[PDB]
Order: structure tokens, then C-alpha cells, then sequence
């Protein structure tokens, strides 16, 4: 999820 | 020629920028400070520091470098317009696999040392890890990268096939992966023969030798996660701690 | 060297990318539906509709494609520096050329067939038209064209030179174009050299073969002008009317 | 190859847009200009004007083209970013330098003109400035250099070059200079063996010749500014004025 | 006309 | 100063 | 660049000469004769002929060609200056893998029809041999061979390296071909760069692939020297029995 | 690419060298001799002598070119391989096409004057010729020639062009013709490119131009042929009598 | 281009093979010796030989390699067309010249080692000399040399231009010396740029580094020639004993 | 002839 | 023997 | 004269 945040997910 | 050779050197001109703006530490920054050591008394004291420091000292620097490389991807041409899952899938597996291939900027190969924490480290700072096969392994490794006095424009084109890679498991669109991946398979190429660079095709290492590493690492990891499992809990970077379950 | 070479690969670049926005349907997708042809029921269809649907049929898909090819010149450089009325005329008698040069994009050569409303069709799907001898002479030139495999850059600078032609009558700033057309004509053999492709200029069908086609259309329709004025009137879209009187 | 050669190549393309924008006068207007000349009325009218108007004269349209070198100068490459001491220094010692290098362009060698207030005229329309042997060195290096037959590219990078010195006293940053000077090299350098054109290296005029121009300038107008020192102080251009003091 | 629209005449 | 106006300082 | 340059473009010349002194049949006339095709009587007549015919025919045509790839080995650049043994490993287990390659200018993929003896004939004139798998297994990798269009220079590059393969066993002097087959590999590279067409070297067909049909070929014919011990023992070529045992 | 590139720039090579042997003149020479012009008192020496000593005596200079390009011919790649007959219409049609070409080399276009008998001389050596007006039409010839600033190379290649012409009538094996010329049109082409110097094709003059040239000196010849027929009959090199009857 | 590049690219070619032939120590042979060093007791050997033997020695070798320039030289594209007078006065000052740059490729930098007399050995066999100083500017001098990583080819071309030089007194036709200078500069800077090594050119050392370094030899001789004069007179190779009088 | 002996014919 | 003939052995 | 020797002077 922080990683799907990074990007705009 | 069939393909379009302005789209092509478009191509090699858009990763080159995206590696430009996410590469973390300019160049010739990090060479003049390779007469900058740490000294035999600075060394042991980080040989002397808690596995439990060192370890979480580490997992942070990683998740530094870590955060660059998935801006590099954002900017990367035709990153986002893959799948949301296989966007993931690309960064998780290979963003470990781009900063180990980084690091052979910030590794000088005369002294064997690396840029660590403002000076340049040799390869017994990070004694205390109790891995410490693992980081000669990692040595190595940013050595014969090293040994092929990489351009920052071939640096920029290799990550971005170290990401790009349609052989990773878990992929929906795997045919359009393929696709991006051969394009930036066609640029580097040409990039290569555009300045006489074909040779180094064949001296770069195998697929298997990242993979080799970044499990290598995942399983000291799973040890450490294991004899200090509350302090990867609490202190460890949740970007870490997603990526490395 | 004596001509800026930054200048003319600049050139090569912008018209490259203007024919890259104005592309209409993306290659590889005209490539991977090469595999989806008219059944023969399908086809039978197309050839027993009437005379008077056929043209209104293909002069609204027709028209869709010259609205592409007026974007493209909206964004060719140095197009709309030039004079508006010469900005017309090069438009007008042009365009028809284009497309018929675009065409061979969506014909495929192993079998002879154009990709037509959804599908790939034969020469005879436009049986109904009357005007079947330029059918088949439309299908000849795009075969001839689909023979020297063009890469898309070569027809984005090609097209630029159909457009740009200052042997068009009617031009009021004619030298002006004559300079804009040498450039294109510098730029476009520049690219061919940089790319080995330089033996195309000579295979390349001559000036007067476009004219041929793209008359012939414009005597064809005079026919049906006739037979059918108050369909043409009525039902024949603005832009086909304004360009073929 | 250990450079970027994106870095380098897309350095040689801003140095040429930076002079391509500031250009002052478009090349193709100044050739067409070419039979254009003085008659032998006009000629004569200039040379029976007052010193102190030739003078104010020239001094007006010299300070005209050293406006435009200035915007080069902004619009260059990491000249900004360099101090603002440097800044000044490499400017005022060096933006007369750049003038005297552009009139090659507006030199035609055929007949000996340089392009002076709307026509082309001889060496002795500056017969009234009194110092009529600088002006013949002036005529005699714009000689050599349209002897070249620069490109429009290569009058961007060598200007670019004749600005950016290191060699240039009261530096402060010296360092920083030489590193930006070297870049412009390896780009200039690299344009011209990508045209082939590395032959006019040699054939470049020592870093002396404008050394003696430059100095031999602001040596006659020493004399002028004390022949007429009221009019200097009250007529010439402040900008011209704060340059040659 | 419609051409000079297309264009901006 | 002028020639310091014309680029900013 | 560490290499001659003027080296590697020697041998780069070198090769395709002693390819273009031994290449059997001169391509224009192997492209010529492409209209000139077995009729449908002709085909039967050699399917109808005795597999000890079309067994001793062939094995006669098959070491006519090997007879030429040996002219090509001793005029190849350094091929000579191996250890004698050496020289007979590669040409053994290397001269039948060099002609399957060749086989791709005598095959027509239009048709999917090879030059025999005289004219172009399909699949079928060998269904006599009783290894017709082996057969369509050939003229499959003639296709895909046939696919790549490769110039005449690349097949003269990319057969020597088939001849010069370190990875043979029972090579004396390995390291010394190893060496050699470098600088070949470093020629071809170039030569592919040079033309733009390094993209066909990932197209290329696996070391496998001709390790497959070379060993294929010799265990029908272990089949046949058991059927017809004496045929091969009194009719077969010297050469032919040498190579296959 | 799919012509051999080394079968091509071995063909430049060839024809450059061909023509380097048979350059008559060298060029150096041609060239420091620019200062050695012709006396105003001279000059009136040439025009006041007799017109059958000018045509005798400009008859024995151009049958000595005339004979180096024979020589030329013979070495040049490809030309003996073609028929006797075409051998004989090729050079008889050509030859003096050649030369026109040729004395571009030794025409100064500053002065306008020709490299003649030992000096340069103006386009009124020649006026006791008779046909003063086809002198002006050879000079404006090799001026334009001279405007285009021939490398050797470039002269070496386009002379070959010259001679090797399909559309030469009374040629037997015409189509082998087709095949050289193409050849050496594809090498000319290639060399352009290589040089940059691709721009010149479309300047080059027409094929007509000299076959004007050439047929109005023949024109002109029979004029003097039949006033002093019993001059040519007994004067007039043999070989200059064969070739223009 | 105006030059013809045909004839460039061909006396590239032939100042690396007249090198490739006289290169003395083929490179190969050079490099796997670089792990065959002199042991701590053979040091000590050569330092405690005699001045006269060490000299006697190193003369005998030094002459052996300059026998080997003077084969190159006679080898050398136009070197044997000039005078007989220069093309002593080239060699004679300029032998020693090329052996000092030929030393290179016998020199590792690793280790600051030279290639003498079968093993690699340091800067101090040559104590015994008691020129000891001449020694370390010579390594010094060859240790910047092997820094900037020549080719084979570069070599070639630099010791070709070393040898050629117009600015060496006692020429009588110097001005043919000056021509044939600069079509070898013109070669080498072709070379440069058609590998992207251009970069050297200013890395090369001055031109007086070298006649440091070969009148300091010859210096240090004069002591040596008046200290044992008679064992020079005797023993010394005559050619050595020509060169440095 | 003189042009067949200058070739060879 | 044959194929050391045709080389030279 | 042994360098005029070795060249052939
Ligand atoms: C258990 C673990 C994590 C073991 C790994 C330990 C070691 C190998 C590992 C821990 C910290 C990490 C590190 C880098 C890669 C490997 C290394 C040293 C580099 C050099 C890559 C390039 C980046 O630009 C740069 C300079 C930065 O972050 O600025 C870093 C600096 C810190
Ligand atoms: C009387 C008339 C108009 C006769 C012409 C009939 C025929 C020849 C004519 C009628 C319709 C027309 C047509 C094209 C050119 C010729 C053709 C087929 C192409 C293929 C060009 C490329 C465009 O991208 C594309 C795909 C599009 O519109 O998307 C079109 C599809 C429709
Ligand atoms: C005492 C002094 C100042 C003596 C100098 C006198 C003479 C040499 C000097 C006085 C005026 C000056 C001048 C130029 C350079 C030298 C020259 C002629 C040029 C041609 C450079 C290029 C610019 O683009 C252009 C065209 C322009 O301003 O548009 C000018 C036109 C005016
Ligand atoms: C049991 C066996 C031997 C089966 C193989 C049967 C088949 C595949 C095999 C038997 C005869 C053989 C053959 C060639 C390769 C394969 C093939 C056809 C080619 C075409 C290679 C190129 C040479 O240039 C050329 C033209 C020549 O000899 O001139 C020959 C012509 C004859
Ligand atoms: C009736 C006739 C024959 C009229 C032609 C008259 C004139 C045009 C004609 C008569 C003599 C002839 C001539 C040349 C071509 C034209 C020209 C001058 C050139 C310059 C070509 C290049 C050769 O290298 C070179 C230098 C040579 O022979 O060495 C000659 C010198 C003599
Ligand atoms: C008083 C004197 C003569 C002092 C010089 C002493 C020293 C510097 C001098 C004496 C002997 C000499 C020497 C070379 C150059 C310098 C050096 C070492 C080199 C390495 C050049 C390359 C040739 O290929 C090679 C390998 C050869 O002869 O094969 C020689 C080997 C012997």
C-alpha cells in the first residue's frame, strides 16, 4: 500500500 | 532499418533523463571524495557497533537509495502505462536488484570501498551484520561492474532493463512488458553501437547473479527477522518491511 | 557541412513527431488485426450495397482521414508561416495525395487487402463504386509503396514532401515554399543516409503518379456528381465538397 | 566513450538554440542583403562626418550587438550558475571578443563589405574614426574567419568557447570555469567530427588575435575619450561605457 | 471556408 | 550595475 | 576504443573475401533461377527413384559443398595457424553445420523450395531418403535463416564463426581458438553495428539447433551404412565416409 | 542493409584508385601552376594563329586525355568483363564526355581561365577556332562543375557514371550494363554519405548537357572537316578520327 | 569534405601496418609477461654491474629497438620519397624520439614496471647508470603514456607523426616535409574521430617533453663518452655511436 | 581498330 | 587422411 | 653512412 501510494494507486 | 529511428534515440534520451534526475548522488561528487576514508580508528567503531544498530543503520540507507529508483521507474517511459499489479510486481523484485547496480558508482575498485555514511568504507564496516559473505558477495559484484568503466548513460539503460524485466513471476500483462522490455532492449543496443560500447554486452554479468543477491539478502534478512523480530517491527522503514515481507 | 546540422535533424524530429500525433491508427495495432479478414458472406455485403451508399460510405471514411492529414499540416513546421492562400492550395491539392500514401499502412501485400471498416477487404469490396479500374490502380501504387517496407519515419518525412510541393499552381508565395520544400527534401536525405535507406529515392513512384490517382478520383466523382447531384448535396460531408468541386 | 554522450550531444543543441535565439541579425537575410551596397555618394557622406559622430555612432551599434551577446550569455549552458563575479568578468572582457567573431557573418569577402546601418560598405566608411588601422586588422581577421565558412552551429559553439575562458583574470571561481569550458569543448569537438569539420581546429586564429582587437579598441578609445571627453560622458551608451571604461 | 476554419483564416 | 541589472544581481 | 580498429576491419574484409572466393553458386544467379521449378512429372521421378540412389546422390551433392567450406576454412584469416589437429576438429564436426547455413541462399521461402540439381524442388524430391523428418526439419531452419535476409557479408561472418567454435571437444590448443573466435565474434559485432542490423543477433537460431540436425543427419545415415553396408562402402564419396563415419 | 557493404566500399575504392592512375594531371600540380597565366601578349599569339593549326593543335590535346581515359577504362572495375561491342560504344560516346568533366580540375574559376599548354588562358586562346560560341558553353560547363568543389573521390566517381551509361544506343548486352551502372550509382551514393556530401546529386548537371557538349563539337568538326578535309585526313590523330568520324 | 577520404583512409591504413610490421614485440606477448618480474635477488644484480656494462648494455638494446623505427620508417607511406638529406635528419633526431613512445607498450603502470631483458623490472635496475634522474623522467614520461590507454593503431599514427616533423632543423625541403606532416595529422585526427578517441589530442604530451628527454640521453652520454672513452669507442653498436656523436 | 587495339579485340 | 590431404598434413 | 647503409643511400 505505501508502495501503491508511492506511485498513485 | 524498419523501426523508427527517431523514436528509438527518443527512447535512449528519455531514460538517460529519468536515471539523470533520480540519481541520487551527481557523479562527480561522489569521485571527489574518494580520497575522503575512514580512518582505522573511525572503521572499528562500526565494527563494535550492535548487529540490532547496524542492521536497522542499513535498512534505512537501503530504503534511501530504494526511493530514488521508484522515482527513476515513475519517470521511466512507459512505466505507469503498465498494469497497476504489474507495476508493482517489476518494482518489488528489481528495485533491490537497480540500487546493487548502482552502487558501483560509489565503489571505488583501487581501495575496494564503497560510500558509506559520508566516507568511503571498506568492505569489514558492516562486520557487524553477521552476513558478512553476503557483502563480500555484494563487493564483488559492484567490482566487475566496476572493472567495465560503465558511461552514466549505460548505467541509466541497464537499470532500466534490470527493471523492466518480463521474467518476473506474478505478471498479468506479460505481453506488454515484452514489449517495453524489447524497445529498451533495441535502445541500449543502439546506444552501445552509437559509441563503440557493443563489447561490454557480453562482459555483463548473468541474470542470476542479482538474483543470487537480492535472496541472498532476503534470507539473512528472515534471520534477523527472526533473533530481533521486534525491532524490524518498530523501527525498520514499512518500505523495507513491504518489499522484504 | 556549411547547413546547421543541429538545425535539420531538428527538422527531421519535429515532422517525425507531428506525422507521430497525426498518425491516425497507431501501427502496430493496423499490424496485429492483419489476421481479421472479411468472410465471404461479408464481403458479397459490400459489393450488392448501391452506388449511392458506397460513395457516401467512403467519402465520410475518406474525409476522416483528410481531417487528420490538415492536423498534421496545422503542425508541420513552417507550415502555417506560410502564406494563407499557398497555406490552402498545398492543402487542397495535397491532401488527397497523403492519404492515398498513408494508405499503405493499412494494406497488407501477402494478400491484397486493405483494412476497411473494422476488417481487412479485398479490391473488390468497392465493386459497387463504378470506378473499379481506379480501385485497382489505388491498390497497385499502395503495393508498390508496401514493397519498399517504409520505416514511419521515412513516411512522415515523405508525406511532408507530397505535401510540400512548389510546383503546385496557384501558390502566391511560391518561393517561399520552394525553401520549406528544399529543407524537407535536405532533411529527409539526410535521415535515409543516416539510416542506409538512401536507395529508396530513386524506387520512390514519380510525381505524377499521385496526380494520376488523384484526378482520376476527381473525374469519377464528377460522374457521380451528376448521377446522384442531390445525394452529393445532401449527404456527402462539407470538407469532401469544399476539396472535390 | 566514458562520457554521457546524451550529456554532450544535448549540450552541443542548447549552445546552438542559446545563439540560434540570439542571433541579432537571421542569416538569410543577411546574404540576400549581399547586393545591397554603398554608392559611391553614400560612402563619401560617411567619411566627411565628425569623429565624434562616428564615434557615438558605432559605439551606439556596437553596444546594440552586445546586448544581444549578453542574452546569449544568460541563455548559455551553466553560465548562470556560476558566480556573479565570474559572471561579470568572463562578460565584460569577452562580449567584445563574441561581437568581433559574429561579423564574420555580416562580412561579405568578396568585395571586402561588412552589412553597416542597412547596406553593405568598404573599410573606409570608418576613415572618420581615426584609427583606421584597427578597423583594417577588424576587416583583416573577419577575412580569415569567413574564410572558414563556419556553420551557423559552429559559430554558436565557438563563440560560446571565445566567451567561456578561464584564462580570463580576476576569476574566483576558476575551477568552475575551466570545468564548463571543457564541456564546451568536448561538445564543440564532437560536432565537428560528427560533420567532419574538425579540420578548422588548426585553422582557428590564436587566443591572441582577439586579445590585440579587443585591447587595441579600448587603446583608441582612451585617445577619443579625451579628445572628446564631454561627449563620451554625455552621448555614449552607459552599458558601453561600464564595459571600456 | 471550412478548410479556412480548420485552419484559422 | 547596469551590466548587473541585465542579468540580476 | 582499445582495439585496432584497423585490425578488426581487415578481418571483417578478410572473412567475406574467402567467403565470396568459395560461395559455391554467385547469388544472382542462384536468384534468377527462381522461376525455374521442378514440374509435377519431375517431382514423382525422384521420389520414385531407390533410396541407395537418392542416398549415393545426395551424399555426392552434400560433399561437393563441404569441399568448398574447406577451401573457405584454409583461406580463413588464422585458420591455418591452429594446431593441426584442431584444424581437423572444427572442420569435421563444423563443415556439415556451415552448409546447412549456406543452404538458406539455395532456398527460395516463398515456396519453401531448395536448388537441386538444376532447378527448385519442394520437400518431397527426398521422401525417397526415408528420413523425411529430418528433411522438413532442415528446410525449417533454412526458413527461419531465410527469414532474417541476411546480407552476404553476414552469412560469411556468421559461418565462420560456425567453423570456429572453441566449445568443440577434443580441441588441443583450445585457449588458441578461443582467442580466434573472439576477434571474429568482434568483427562480426562491428560489422553488424556498422549496418544497423545488430538486431539480428539475439534472431540468430541456437547452438542447438544445427548440433541437433548435424547429429540427426549422421544417425539416418548410421541406418542406411547398416541397410546398405555396401552401397556406402563401394558408391559414397571418401570425404563424405571420413566425415560421418 | 542486404548488399554487402564490404562489396561496396570496396567498389569506391576500386574506381577512386582506377582514376587516381589515369588522373593525367595531379592535382597539387594543377593547382600551384594558378599563378602562371597567360601574357596579354601571348594570348594575342594563340588568337592570330591559323584555324587549322588551332583545330590541329587542340585536336593532339584532347586525343592525349582522350587516351588516359581509355586507360581508365580498362582499369575500371567490371568494364572489360562487358562485351567488345559495349566496351567500344561506352567509350566512343563517353569518352569525350569524360574529359569535358575532367577539365574542371584544370579550369580556375576565380579567372575564369583553362590549364592550356603549359599556362592558364582565358576562354579567347580559342577564338581562332571559329567556334567561339560552344568555348563559352564548355567554360560555363566547368565552372558550374567548378562551383560544386569536387573531392577526387567524388570526380573519380561521377566520371565513371559518365561512361558507364544503359542509355547509350547500339549496346548489345544492355542489361549487364544496368547492373554495373547501378552499382557504381549505389558506391557514388554510399560515398556521398559517408562524406556528407549527399546535397550534390540533385546539383549535378543534366544528362542532356553534355550530350549537347559533346555533339555540338562533332557538329562543329564537320564544318572543319569538310573546309580543310585534306587537314584532318593527314594531320589529326587517328584515334581523334575514329571516335568522331 | 574536399579532401578525398578515399586516400586518407588509405594512408590510415598503411602507417598501421608498416607499424603492425615493425612493432618489434608483438602486444599479446607483452601483456602475458607482465606477471614474469624480476625477483628481489636479480634486482640487486643489475645494480651492482658495472656503469660501463649497464651502459654497454642498454646501448646495445636501445639500438636494437631503433633498428626496428628505421625499418618503420622505410616502411613509412612517402617517408623514402623525400630527400636523402631529411630522411637522415627525420630519423637521426627522431629515432630516439619514437623508442621513447614505443616504451609504453612495454611499461605497466601497475607496478611502474618496464619490460627489459625477458622480466619486468623497476625503475632501479637502472641505478648503475648514475643518470638516474634521466631514468625516472623517462618511467614518468611512459607512465602518462600508458595512462591515456592508446591503441594499437594510435600508436601507429602518433610515432608516425613523431617521426615527421618540418620542425626539426637541417631540412633542406622542408616545405615537402610540412605536406607530408600534415596528411598524417589529418589521418591521425580522422582516425580520433571515427572512434570517438579525439579527447587524446590534448592529452598528448608537448613536443618538448620529448626533446627533454632525448638530449638529456644523450647529455649524460657525453660524460659517459669522456669518462670511458675507449669503451664506447669499442664496444658500442656504431649505429648508436652515428646517432648520438 | 586503333580504339579495339588500345583494349585488346 | 583425405581431409589431411586436402590441408597440407 | 651505416644509416645511409640501411636505408641505401
Ligand atoms: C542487510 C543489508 C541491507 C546489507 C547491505 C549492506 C550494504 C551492502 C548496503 C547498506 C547501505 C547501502 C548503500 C548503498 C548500496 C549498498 C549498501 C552499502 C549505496 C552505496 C548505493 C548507491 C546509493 O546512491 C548510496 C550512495 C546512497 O544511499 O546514497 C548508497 C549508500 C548506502
Ligand atoms: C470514390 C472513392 C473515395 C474511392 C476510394 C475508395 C478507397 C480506395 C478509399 C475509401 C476509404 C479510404 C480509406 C483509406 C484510404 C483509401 C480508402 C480505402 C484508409 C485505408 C487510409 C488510411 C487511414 O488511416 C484509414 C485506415 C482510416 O480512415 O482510418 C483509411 C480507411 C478508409
Ligand atoms: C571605435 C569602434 C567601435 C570601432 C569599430 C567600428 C566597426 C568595426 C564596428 C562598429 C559597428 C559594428 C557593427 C558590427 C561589428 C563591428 C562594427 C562594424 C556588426 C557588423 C556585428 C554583427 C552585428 O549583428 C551587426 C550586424 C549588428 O549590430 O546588427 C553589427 C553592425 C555594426
Ligand atoms: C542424407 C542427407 C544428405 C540428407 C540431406 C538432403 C538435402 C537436405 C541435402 C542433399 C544435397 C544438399 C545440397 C545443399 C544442402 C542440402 C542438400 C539439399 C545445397 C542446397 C547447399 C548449398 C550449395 O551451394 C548447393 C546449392 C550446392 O551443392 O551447390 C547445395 C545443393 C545440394
Ligand atoms: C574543337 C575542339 C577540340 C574544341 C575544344 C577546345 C578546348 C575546349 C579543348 C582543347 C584542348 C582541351 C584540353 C582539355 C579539355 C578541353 C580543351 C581545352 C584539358 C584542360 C582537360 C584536362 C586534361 O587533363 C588536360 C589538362 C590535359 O590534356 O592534360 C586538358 C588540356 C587540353
Ligand atoms: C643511457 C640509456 C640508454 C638509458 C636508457 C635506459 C632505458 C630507459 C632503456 C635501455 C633499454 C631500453 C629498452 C626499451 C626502451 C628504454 C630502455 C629500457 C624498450 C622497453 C622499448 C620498447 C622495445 O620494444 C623494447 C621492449 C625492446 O628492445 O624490445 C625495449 C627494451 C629495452
Amino acid at each position: 500500500t505505501l508502495l501503491q501510494l508511492l506511485l498513485g494507486h | 532499418p524498419y523501426a523508427s529511428l527517431t523514436e528509438i534515440e527518443h527512447l535512449v534520451q528519455s531514460v538517460c533523463k529519468s536515471y539523470r534526475e533520480t540519481c541520487q548522488l551527481r557523479l562527480e561528487d561522489l569521485l571527489r571524495q574518494r580520497s575522503n576514508i575512514f580512518s582505522r580508528e573511525e572503521v572499528t567503531g562500526y565494527q563494535r557497533k550492535s548487529m540490532w544498530e547496524m542492521w536497522e543503520r542499513c535498512a534505512h540507507h537501503l530504503t534511501e537509495a530504494i526511493q530514488y529508483v521508484v522515482e527513476f521507474a515513475k519517470r521511466l517511459s512507459g512505466f505507469m502505462e503498465l498494469c497497476q499489479n504489474d507495476q508493482i510486481v517489476l518494482l518489488k523484485a528489481g528495485a533491490m536488484e537497480v540500487v546493487l547496480v548502482r552502487m558501483c558508482r560509489a565503489y571505488n575498485a583501487d581501495n575496494r570501498t564503497v560510500f558509506f555514511e559520508g566516507k568511503y568504507g571498506g568492505m569489514e564496516l558492516f562486520r557487524a551484520l553477521g552476513c558478512s559473505e553476503l557483502i563480500s558477495s555484494i563487493f564483488d559484484f559492484s567490482h566487475s561492474l566496476s572493472a567495465l568503466h560503465f558511461s552514466e548513460d549505460e548505467i541509466a539503460l541497464y537499470t532500466a532493463l534490470v527493471l523492466i524485466n518480463a521474467h518476473r513471476p506474478g505478471l498479468q500483462e506479460k505481453r506488454k512488458v515484452e514489449q517495453l522490455q524489447y524497445n529498451l532492449e533495441l535502445a541500449f543496443h543502439h546506444h552501445l553501437c552509437k559509441t563503440h560500447r557493443q563489447s561490454i554486452l557480453a562482459k555483463l554479468p548473468p541474470k542470476g547473479k542479482l538474483r543470487s543477491l537480492c535472496s541472498q539478502h532476503v534470507e539473512r534478512l528472515q534471520i534477523f527477522q527472526h533473533l530481533h523480530p521486534i525491532v524490524v517491527q518498530a523501527a525498520f522503514p514499512p518500505l523495507y518491511k513491504e518489499l522484504f515481507s
